[PDB]
């Protein structure tokens, strides 16, 4: 199950 | 002990369009699922037999997740291109892995991303802290602590991550949860008038973690080996071997020795 | 900037034995950045229908990739793999051995 973060 | 992998790269390419996005996941040692950006229609698809009856619309929640991660990390290569002053007209590139590790009981998580080749900022063993590579990751740093992004990445390390991993185990038991063996055997190769090679060969093991080592009389030699890199067979499974070269004549008194999850106890083969 | 070259292996998923089935590999490990060009060659030819694997990368940044074909393998055919990278100034080509 993937997962999608916050920008660098 | 088992684990749940996702590795994720964006390639920036000015002048040619907008950047490159890959992802690709894994339990432990078998991929399941992959994206690509340039494909003919971008969207997430399975790669193992027991993620393939879990429905068209879980499919589409992950795809929908890789289209986002790709926005996202079109925006950092821009921000990461303005941190250290790049000029326009180059490439660059954006890794990121990250999973779970968990008796069955959950044991560690870990996120680490990487700029051009170099480390960049990583999430440290606690999952509340970050370590900043340089100044620029110091900025970053900044954001996701005034965010509070650490603990967004600990509810999904410690949460959603380790109940879907230990939901594969159960559905792919069959090969997930079950070791195979190296299958082994010996060559030789006489190089000159007083020179040989022996060569050590492992054979369909799964996992990949495989010791290999030659001995004469008994005693540990690493002067003379060589070894090459654990490589895939293609069909799930992996390959290695270790040369040595020996006096000829002398071929009698080496033994090589293999260390692998699925044996009993070590190997011990001579020629 | 980080810029590393392959390292090229070739070799058969099983036991290269004459008139059986099989498939040829080409595993390019440990290079940065990840644009590659390999291709796979038949008595010094192109071989069309080339698959590969999808993009990944080791603990220290380096990506690996494998490409392969179906094929059966004779006496008296030759193989090789032909790798192109921005840290080569010309292709490589690597030849199959049976004890590699």
């Amino acid at each position: 199950l993937y997962n999608t973060v916050a920008t660098l | 002990s088992h684990s749940m992998r996702y590795f994720s790269t964006s390639v920036s390419r000015p002048g040619r369009g907008e950047p490159h996005f890959i992802a690709v996941g894994y339990v432990d040692d078998t991929q399941f699922v992959r994206f690509d950006s340039d494909a003919a229609s971008p969207r997430g698809e399975p790669r193992a037999p027991w993620v393939e009856q879990e429905g068209p619309e879980y499919w589409d929640r992950e795809t929908q997740k890789y289209k986002r991660q790709a926005q996202t990390d079109r925006v950092s290569l821009r921000n990461l291109r303005g941190y250290y002053n790049q000029s326009e007209a180059g490439s660059h590139t954006l890794q990121w892995m990250f999973g779970c590790d968990l008796d069955g009981r959950l044991l560690r998580g870990y996120d680490q991303s990487a700029y051009d080749g170099k480390d960049y900022i990583a999430l440290n063993e606690d999952l509340r802290s970050w370590t900043a590579a340089d100044t620029a990751a110091q900025i970053t740093q900044r954001k996701w602590e005034a965010a509070r992004e650490a603990e967004q990445r600990r509810a999904y390390l410690e949460g959603t991550c380790v109940e879907w991993l230990r939901r594969y185990l159960e559905n792919g038991k069959e090969t997930l949860q079950r070791a195979e063996h190296p299958k082994t055997h010996v060559t030789h190769h006489p190089v000159s008038d007083h020179e040989a090679t022996l060569r050590c060969w492992a054979l369909g093991f799964y996992p990949a973690e495989i010791t290999l080592t030659w001995q004469w009389d008994g005693e540990d030699q690493t002067q003379d080996t060589e070894l090459v890199e654990t490589r895939p067979a293609g069909d799930g499974t992996f390959q290695k071997w270790a040369a040595v070269v020996v006096p000829s004549g002398e071929e009698q008194r080496y033994t090589c020795h293999v260390q692998h999850e699925g044996l009993p106890e070590p190997l011990t083969l001579r020629w | 900037a980080i810029q590393r070259t392959p390292k090229i292996q070739v070799y058969s998923r099983h036991p290269a034995e004459n008139g059986k089935s099989n498939f040829l590999n080409c595993y390019v490990s440990g290079f940065h950045p990840s644009d590659i060009e390999v291709d796979l060659l038949k008595n010094g030819e192109r071989i069309e229908k080339v698959e590969h694997s999808d993009l990944s990368f080791s603990k220290d940044w380096s990506f690996y990739l494998l490409y392969y074909t179906e094929f059966t393998p004779t006496e008296k055919d030759e193989y090789a793999c032909r790798v192109n990278h921005v840290t080569l100034s010309q292709p490589k080509i690597v030849k199959w051995d049976r004890d590699m």
